[PDB]
C-alpha cells in the first residue's frame, strides 16, 4: 500500500544540511557504486540478496544455523588465491560488519586497546583524542 | 500546567484528537467508500 | 620632501583583525545560524519571560559541537559511525526561527 | 579523620622541583603524566640491564 | 644473482615443455613468461616442504642440493620468477638511463602529439605515476596493441617486482623508484658543494626535507634522462611483432584448440 | 553568547557553504576537530586576497572554488592511481568482487548448507577458480556456441602469453643466461 | 633583538588592565606576582 | 518498604551529580578545565556542595562568576566563535573530582 | 506449485568467480585525466546545496507531470545603464 | 537612555573605510 | 627555555667561545626553524607522530645508527602520517581512531591509499614500541607458552627455534618491503609476513613482536646483504614483555 | 648496557622480583607447592580467611 497524504519535502533547519558526497537520490535501477562503502555494500547487499537484514553477525549466524566464519573463509580464500587464510575469514568480518552493526568481542577489545597503547599520546592541545579514547575504554568495563 | 498564570482548560483541542478541526486523511477512499454505499 | 627616502622601505602594519576572523576556532558550525531570542525582564510582577511565546529558556536544540560524540562515544570508537548520517547533519540543527 | 588524614597524606606526598619540562609539578597551565602515561612508559620500559 | 640463476634453471628446465633444449640461452623475459602466475591444480603443494614448513628460507633455496634434486614446483617457481624479474629490471634501467643522447626523434615527437600533445604531458603523467605509489618498485611506460586505436601507449604502476609481461604488455621504458634509490638521493641531497662563492670585495668576510619532494625530484629527474632513441626501437620491434602474420596464425590455433576443448568438455 | 562574525562574513561563509557542501562539511563532518586546518577558512583568506588584487565578489567565489575542485582533483588523482596500482597485486578488493561475495554469503544463506556441503561448495568453487575453462560450449539438444566464461587464473595466463599458449613471444632485447 | 618580552594584540588592554587589578584582591607580594605573572601569560606573552 | 529504603541509600548522593551536571553543561564557556585555577575551583565548590556547607545555586554562581583570565571575553573571541565550549573537558574534570574525592 | 514454477522457468542459481586483477583495464581508463576531470564536473555538479532529504512521491509526481507538460507543448546591459534607468528599478 | 551598562554599547556616532587607512587595512566598519 | 629551544637543537650547560659567524649563522638557523614551526603548525593532521618512549639523542644501542633511525623516524613515517591525513581529512574516515579507519579502510581498492597509509602507520608505531634500547629477557611465562609449539624437547630451545623461523619468514619475503609479525591469531602463536600495506588488526589477528623488512630499515647499516646480521641486532635489542603482556590480556 | 640514568633500589627490586627471576626459597616440598600454585591457583590471597 501507499501513504495516507502526499506532502513535499520537509524544509531544512538551520545548520541541517544533507552530507557531502551522498547521493540522495539513488534508485535500485542504478549502477553498483565502485567504492566499498557502508551505503554501497547495504545497496548492494539489498539488489543482490533480498530484503534480508540482521542487526548483529550473531544473528546472522543464528539464521544461517551453525556455520561460523572459518567456514566461509575457506570458500572466499578459494576465490581469491592471494588472500590467505587470515586474510579470508578478516575479509567476511569486515563485509559482515560493513553490511550491519561491528561485533563486540574480546579480541577487538584487545586489538583496539593494542593500537591505542601504540598511538600513546597526540599533538591536540588538550589531549582531545587521548579522553575520547579512555572515556571509549572506560565505557566497557 | 499554568500558562501566565491561568490554567491549560483542555490540550486535546490543541492536538486535534476529538474535535472538529480533524485532519483528514485517505479522502478519495472515503469518498469512494461513501459513493458506494450511497 | 625628506619622506622620499622612506618610502622607499614602505613597511607597513599587516592585517589582524582578518588573521583573527580566519584562524580556526574551537567553536565552529559547518552552516552559520542566528542564534535564538534570549528571555528578557519583562517586569516587576512578570518576571523574566521571552518575548515570543513567554518562554523561561532560550529555544535550541544544540548548544555545543561535541554533545552528539560524548552521547555516542561507544559507537565512535565500534566504528558504527563511520558513515552515519544522523550525526553527521543534525549535530548542530537548531529551531526553525518562528516569529513575525 | 578521612579529611585531615587525606589531607595531610596529600601535603607530604605532593612533589616539588623542575620536572622534563621545566616545570613546578603543580604549574597552572601545564600538566606532568597525562592519563598515566608516564606509567605506561615505565611498564613498556621496565629496569633490566 | 646470475650465477643462481643459472643454476636454477636446470630444475626449471623440464617443467617447461616447449622450451625444452638445455642451455638454451633462456632469455630473462621469456622465462618470466613461462614462470608467472600458475594455477595449484596442474601443479599441487609438494607434502613437507621446507620453504613451506620454514625449515629453508625462499632465498637460500639454492645453497642445498637436496632441494635442487627435488625442488618444489610452486616455490621454485616464484623464486624464479622474481630473479628474473628483478635482473629484468636492472638491465631495463641500465639500458634506459643512458642521458648520452637527448635527440628527440621526429616520428616519436608525432606519436606523443597525437598521444597529448607535447612531451611536457608525457613527462609529467611519468613524474606524477612514479611520485605517487605504494611500493617502491618500477614505473611502466608500456604499449598494448588492445587499446592502439587511441590509447597505444600508457603507464602503469607496477609492484616491487611484477613485470607487465605478467600481464601481457609490450615495455617501452621504466623508472626507478626504489627505496635504495630514495635513501641515496637523500645522501645525496645532504651532501653538498663548499667553496664555490668567491668573496666579493665589498663583502664583510672581505673586509673582515620531506619524502615526497625528493621522490618527485627523482621520478622529474628519471624522466628527463632517457635514450628515446631505444624506446623507439623498442616500439617500432613492437608495432612490427604486432602486425607479423605469425602471431595471427597462433591465435587463430589456439582459439581452435579452445574451441575443440570446448566441444569435447560439452560432450 | 555573541557571535564574532560580522554580518558580512556570515553571508560570505553560508554562500560558500550553499555553493558547495564539501568546503563546509570537510573541517567538522562529525565533529569539529578544533586543532586543523579549515577548508572554508583558507577559502574566506583567498578570497579576501582576490578581492583586494582586484577580482569582485562572483568571479572571486567562482575562481576560490574551482582553485579547491583543482585541489580535490588532484587527490582523487592520486587515490585512482594508488588504486589500480593495489589492484593489480590482487589482494584488494572493488564492488565487482564484493557483489560477489555477497552472492556467496546470500547462497549461503537462502539456502541452508551443512559443513559437508560449504566445504564441497568451496573445493569445487576453488577448482573453477584454478583450471576455470574458456569458450564454454552449450549444446542445442548438435550445435554449439563458444561464450559465456568466467575469470581464471589460467585465463590470466594464457591472456598474458597473448592468445598463443607459446611464453616466447616478447624478442625485444632480453637478458639470456647462457 | 629581545628588547622586551611582551606583544600584545587585544584592543583596549588598559581597561582590561584596570578591570583584573579591581577584580585581584591581596597585597602580599607573593600574590601580586602571581596576578602579575598570569595577566603577563595570557595578554602578553605570545604563547599562542 | 525495603525498595523505598534501597532507593533511598542509592539516591542520597544524586544531588552532586545534578549540581556537577549543571557545571558541565548550563556553563556555556567555563573556560579550560584542565587548568588547575578552574579545576581547584570546581574541586572546592564540589566538596562543599557535598558536605553541604554551601547550596547548590550559590556554588553554581560561585563556578560562574569565579575569576578565570584577564579579557576573558577578548581572549575567548580568539578561540570560540559562538562562546560555547567542547565539553569533553568538562566531564573529564567533573569525573576526576569525584574520582579524587571519597 | 513449486514444481509447477520449476517446469516453467529454472530452479537454478550460480556464482561467478570474478578476479581483480581482471578490472586493470577499467582502473587505467579511471586513472586517465579525462575520466578525472568528468568525475569532478559531476562531482561539483551535484556538491551544490539539495534540499531533497530522500525519495519524495511529491517531487517525483511532479516533476514528471512537467516533464509530460513539455512533451505535449550582443552587449549586455551595464549597472550604469541600469542605475539611469529608474523605471527598469521599479 | 542616559544609563549605561558595564557590558552593553554606547549610542553610535552619526556619522551621515575611508578615514581609517592609517590603521588596520583589514579593520573594518 | 624548552618551549622555546627547537626540537632539532640542543641545551649545552657547558660554555665554549663562539666566532661571531657562527654565532650569526646559528642564530638564522633559529629563526628558519622557528618560520618552518609556524609553517608546520597550521597544516598538522589529525593523526600525528608518536612519541618515543626511549631516547634516541644517540642511535638505538645494538640496532641502528643515529642517522638512519632518524632517516627511518622522521621520512617515511612523515610522509607515510602525511599522506593519511590528507586522504581521511576529506573522506567521511575523518574523526575516527586509527583502529576503525583501518577496519573499515582495510580490503577496499578504491580506499586502498589511505589504508596503506594507515597500516604503515600501525605498523611503525608498534615497531617502535616493540623496541627496547638495550633489549630484554624473554619472560619465563612467554618462553614456557612458546615452547608447547615451537620447542621442540629441548631447553630454550623455544626462544631459538622463534629466532630462526623469524629470520626464514624474513627472507622468505624476498621483495624487501613489508613487516614480519610474531602474533596469536587466537589459537596459537604464528608469524605472518604482513607485505606493504596490511595491517595485522586489519587482518583480525592479535600482534606480539613487529619486525621491519624494508629495504631502507637496513640499506644504511646493513647493506643490502646485512639481513640476516640485522635479524639478529634486532631479536638481541628486542622487547619480549610487551608480547608477554598482550598475550597474558588476549588469554584473560 | 642501562638506557636509566638511575633507578632507585626499591623500585629496582620490585621489577627485578615482578620479572619472577628472583629464587624462591622452597622449603616446601616442589611437587606440592607446585600442585598447589596450578590446581588451586594463585588467587589464594584474594580470600583473605
Ligand atoms: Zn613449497
Amino acid at each position: 500500500h501507499g501513504n495516507l497524504f502526499y506532502f513535499r519535502e520537509y524544509p531544512m533547519y538551520p545548520g541541517e544540511y544533507v552530507p557531502a558526497e551522498h547521493n540522495t537520490l539513488s534508485s535500485l535501477r542504478d549502477e553498483l557504486r565502485l567504492d566499498l562503502t557502508a551505503q554501497s555494500l547495504k545497496e548492494a547487499w539489498m539488489r543482490v540478496s533480498g530484503g534480508v537484514y540482521f542487526q548483529s553477525v550473531d544473528e546472522y549466524y543464528a539464521s544461517v544455523d551453525g556455520l561460523d566464519a572459518e567456514q566461509i573463509g575457506e570458500v572466499l580464500a578459494a576465490l581469491f588465491p592471494e588472500l590467505n587464510c587470515y586474510e579470508a575469514q578478516a575479509l567476511v568480518q569486515r563485509t559482515l560488519e560493513c553490511i550491519s552493526r561491528p561485533v563486540s568481542a574480546a579480541s577487538r577489545q584487545l586489538s583496539r586497546t593494542i593500537t591505542a597503547e601504540a598511538v600513546g599520546l597526540d599533538n591536540a592541545p588538550g589531549h582531545y583524542t587521548n579522553f575520547l579514547e579512555w572515556m571509549g575504554r572506560l565505557t566497557e568495563t | 500546567p499554568s500558562h501566565s498564570g491561568s490554567p491549560v482548560f483542555t490540550q486535546a483541542k490543541l492536538i486535534g484528537l476529538s474535535g472538529e478541526e480533524q485532519l483528514t486523511m485517505c479522502q478519495s477512499e472515503t469518498m469512494a467508500l461513501r459513493l458506494c454505499m450511497a | 620632501i625628506y619622506a622620499h627616502a622612506l618610502s622607499q622601505f614602505a613597511v607597513c602594519r599587516q592585517p589582524w583583525n582578518e588573521y583573527i576572523g580566519l584562524l580556526t576556532k574551537q567553536d565552529s558550525t559547518p552552516y552559520h545560524t542566528e542564534p535564538q531570542e534570549k528571555p528578557a525582564y519583562r517586569g516587576r510582577k512578570q518576571g523574566r519571560e521571552g518575548w515570543l511565546f513567554g518562554q523561561q529558556v532560550q529555544l535550541h536544540y544544540h548548544r555545543f559541537p561535541d554533545e552528539q560524540l560524548i552521547t555516542n562515544l561507544s559507537r565512535w570508537r565500534t566504528g558504527e559511525t563511520v558513515g552515519d548520517i544522523a550525526m553527521q547533519q543534525f549535530r548542530n540543527a537548531q529551531p526553525f526561527d518562528i516569529e513575525d | 579523620m578521612g579529611e585531615r588524614m587525606r589531607a595531610i597524606i596529600e601535603d607530604y606526598s605532593k612533589g616539588f622541583g623542575l620536572g622534563p619540562h621545566g616545570h613546578s609539578p603543580t604549574h597552572d597551565t601545564i600538566h606532568y603524566n597525562t592519563l598515566n602515561a608516564e606509567g605506561e612508559r615505565v611498564r613498556d620500559l621496565g629496569y633490566t640491564d | 644473482n646470475a650465477r643462481e640463476l643459472h643454476r636454477l634453471l636446470p630444475a626449471l628446465l623440464p617443467l617447461l615443455d616447449p622450451p625444452v633444449p638445455t642451455g638454451a640461452s633462456v632469455c630473462a623475459a621469456h622465462l618470466i613468461v613461462a614462470t608467472g602466475h600458475v594455477s595449484k591444480q596442474r601443479e599441487p603443494h609438494m607434502s613437507n616442504c621446507p620453504v613451506l614448513e620454514r625449515k629453508i628460507p625462499l632465498s637460500e633455496i639454492a645453497s642445498d642440493d637436496n632441494f635442487l634434486k627435488h625442488p618444489c614446483v610452486p616455490c621454485l617457481k616464484h623464486r624464479i620468477n622474481f630473479l628474473a624479474s628483478e635482473d629484468f629490471c636492472y638491465d631495463f634501467v641500465e639500458r634506459c638511463g643512458c642521458g648520452t643522447d637527448g635527440a628527440l626523434p621526429p616520428e616519436w615527437r608525432c606519436i606523443v602529439e597525437r598521444q597529448f600533445g607535447s612531451m611536457a604531458a608525457l613527462v609529467e603523467e611519468l613524474v606524477i605515476h612514479a611520485s605517487n605509489r605504494r611500493e617502491a618498485g618500477w614505473t611502466w611506460l608500456v604499449y598494448d596493441a588492445q587499446q592502439a586505436g587511441e590509447r597505444p601507449l600508457l603507464v602503469v604502476n607496477m609492484p616491487a617486482q611484477r613485470s607487465p609481461l605478467l600481464l601481457g604488455l609490450w615495455p617501452l621504458a621504466v623508472v626507478n623508484v626504489t627505496e635504495a634509490v630514495l635513501v641515496e638521493a637523500v645522501r645525496a641531497e645532504s651532501s653538498g658543494s663548499v667553496a664555490a662563492a668567491p668573496p666579493p670585495p665589498w663583502c664583510r668576510a672581505a673586509r673582515a626535507k620531506k619524502l615526497s619532494e625528493i621522490r618527485e625530484k627523482v621520478a622529474r629527474d628519471a624522466v628527463s634522462r632517457m635514450n628515446w632513441g631505444f624506446i623507439l626501437q623498442q616500439l617500432k620491434k613492437a608495432e612490427t611483432y604486432y602486425a607479423s602474420s605469425d602471431r595471427g596464425e597462433k591465435i587463430r590455433v589456439h582459439r581452435m584448440k579452445l574451441e575443440r576443448e570446448a566441444v569435447t568438455k560439452a560432450m | 553568547d555573541t557571535s564574532t562574525l560580522s554580518p558580512e562574513r556570515v553571508a560570505l561563509r553560508d554562500e560558500l557553504a550553499r555553493k558547495s557542501r564539501l568546503v563546509a562539511s570537510e573541517g567538522m563532518r562529525y565533529y569539529n576537530i578544533f586543532w586543523v586546518r579549515k577548508p572554508l577558512d583558507t577559502m574566506e583568506k583567498e578570497y579576501y586576497e582576490l578581492k583586494r588584487r582586484g577580482v569582485d565578489h562572483g568571479e572571486a567565489i567562482r575562481k576560490v572554488l574551482q582553485g579547491f575542485y583543482s585541489g580535490l582533483a588532484v587527490k582523487k588523482r592520486v587515490a585512482a592511481i594508488q588504486a589500480e596500482e593495489a589492484k593489480l597485486t590482487g589482494r584488494f578488493i572493488t564492488m565487482r568482487e564484493a557483489t560477489v561475495v555477497l552472492g556467496v554469503l546470500a547462497k549461503l544463506h537462502k539456502e541452508q548448507l551443512t559443513p559437508h556441503q560449504v566445504s564441497l561448495l568451496a573445493k569445487e568453487q576453488g577448482e573453477t577458480t584454478q583450471s576455470g575453462a574458456k569458450l564454454t560450449a552449450i549444446v542445442s539438444r548438435q550445435v554449439e556456441v563458444k561464450e559465456t566464461a568466467n575469470d581464471s587464473v589460467r585465463q590470466l595466463r594464457e591472456k598474458a602469453e597473448d592468445q598463443t599458449g607459446f611464453p616466447d613471444w616478447y624478442t625485444g632485447e632480453s637478458p639470456t643466461y647462457s | 633583538l629581545g628588547w622586551t618580552d611582551l606583544f600584545t594584540t587585544i584592543p583596549d588592554m588598559t581597561y582590561h588592565i584596570k578591570e583584573w587589578f579591581d577584580t585581584t584582591e591581596h597585597m602580599h607580594n607573593d600574590a601580586v606576582a602571581w596576578q602579575l605573572g598570569h595577566l603577563l601569560e595570557t595578554c602578553f606573552k605570545m604563547k599562542e | 518498604r525495603r525498595f523505598k529504603k534501597v532507593y533511598d541509600v542509592l539516591s542520597e548522593n544524586d544531588d552532586m551529580f545534578i549540581w556537577l551536571c549543571h557545571t558541565a553543561m548550563s556553563v556555556l564557556n567555563p573556560g579550560d578545565m584542565r587548568s588547575r585555577l578552574i579545576y581547584n575551583h570546581l574541586r572546592i565548590l564540589a566538596e562543599s556542595v557535598a558536605s553541604g556547607e554551601m547550596t547548590q545555586r550559590t556554588a553554581f554562581r560561585f563556578f560562574e562568576s569565579a575569576v578565570r583570565s584577564p579579557a576573558y571575553r577578548e581572549i575567548a573571541k580568539r578561540q570560540l566563535e559562538g562562546g560555547a565550549a567542547t565539553r569533553l573537558a568538562g566531564i573529564s574534570a567533573a569525573a576526576d573530582v569525584m574520582r579524587r574525592m571519597g | 506449485q513449486q514444481d509447477v514454477d520449476n517446469a516453467s522457468g529454472q530452479a537454478h542459481s550460480f556464482i561467478s568467480p570474478q578476479l581483480p586483477q581482471m578490472d586493470w583495464r577499467n582502473m587505467s581508463a579511471r586513472s586517465s585525466e579525462e575520466s578525472i576531470r568528468e568525475e569532478m564536473r559531476q562531482l561539483a555538479e551535484n556538491d551544490v546545496m539539495q534540499h531533497q532529504r530522500v525519495f519524495n512521491e511529491r517531487m517525483w509526481y511532479e516533476k514528471e507531470e512537467e516533464h509530460r507538460m513539455k512533451a505535449r507543448s550582443p552587449r549586455v546591459l551595464g549597472g550604469d545603464y541600469f542605475k539611469t534607468r529608474f523605471g527598469y528599478s521599479l | 537612555r542616559v544609563a549605561f551598562d558595564f557590558n552593553d554599547q554606547l549610542h553610535p556616532t552619526r556619522i551621515g573605510y575611508a578615514w581609517f587607512a592609517s590603521q588596520d587595512p583589514t579593520f573594518g566598519h | 627555555y624548552h618551549a622555546y629551544v627547537p626540537k632539532g637543537a640542543s641545551v649545552q650547560m657547558g660554555e665554549t667561545f663562539m666566532p661571531s659567524n657562527i654565532a650569526t649563522a646559528v642564530f638564522r638557523e633559529t629563526e628558519a626553524a622557528a618560520a618552518r614551526a609556524d609553517k608546520t603548525k597550521e597544516e598538522t593532521g589529525f593523526f600525528s607522530q608518536p612519541r618515543l618512549n626511549y631516547p634516541v639523542s644517540s642511535g638505538i644501542p645494538a640496532l641502528f645508527s643515529k642517522d638512519q633511525f632518524d632517516m627511518q623516524y622522521s621520512l617515511f613515517h612523515r610522509d607515510v602520517v602525511e599522506t593519511l591525513n590528507r586522504h581521511t581529512l576529506g573522506t567521511p574516515l575523518e574523526g575516527h581512531n586509527l583502529e576503525t579507519v583501518i577496519r573499515k579502510t582495510s580490503f577496499d581498492a578504491t580506499q586502498a591509499v589511505a589504508h596503506t597509509a594507515a597500516s604503515e602507520h600501525f605498523n611503525y608505531c608498534f615497531f617502535y614500541k616493540s623496541l627496547r634500547p638495550w633489549g630484554t629477557a624473554p619472560p619465563p611465562r612467554l618462553r614456557e607458552a612458546l615452547q608447547l609449539q615451537y620447542g621442540t624437547n629441548g631447553s630454550a630451545d623455544a626462544m631459538d627455534e622463534v629466532r630462526r623461523i623469524v629470520w626464514v619468514t624474513a627472507a622468505s619475503h624476498q621483495e624487501r618491503c613489508g613487516w614480519v609479525y610474531l602474533v596469536w591469531s587466537g589459537v596459537h602463536f604464528d608469524v605472518v609476513e604482513f607485505p606493504h600495506g596490511s595491517c595485522p588488526i586489519a587482518s583480525d589477528l592479535i600482534p606480539l613482536l613487529a619486525l621491519n623488512v624494508h629495504e631502507s630499515a637496513y640499506i644504511l647499516d646493513y647493506g643490502t646483504s646485512g639481513l640476516k646480521q640485522y635479524v639478529e641486532n634486532y631479536f638481541k635489542a628486542c622487547n619480549w614483555p610487551l608480547a608477554e603482556r598482550y598475550y597474558l590480556m588476549a588469554i584473560g | 648496557g642501562t638506557m636509566w640514568a638511575d633507578v632507585d633500589p626499591t623500585t629496582f627490586a620490585l621489577h627485578q622480583a615482578s620479572q619472577s627471576t628472583r629464587s624462591t626459597r622452597c622449603d616446601e616440598p616442589f611437587i606440592l607447592h607446585l600442585v598447589k600454585r596450578a590446581k588451586l591457583g594463585e588467587c589464594v590471597t584474594n580470600f583473605t580467611d
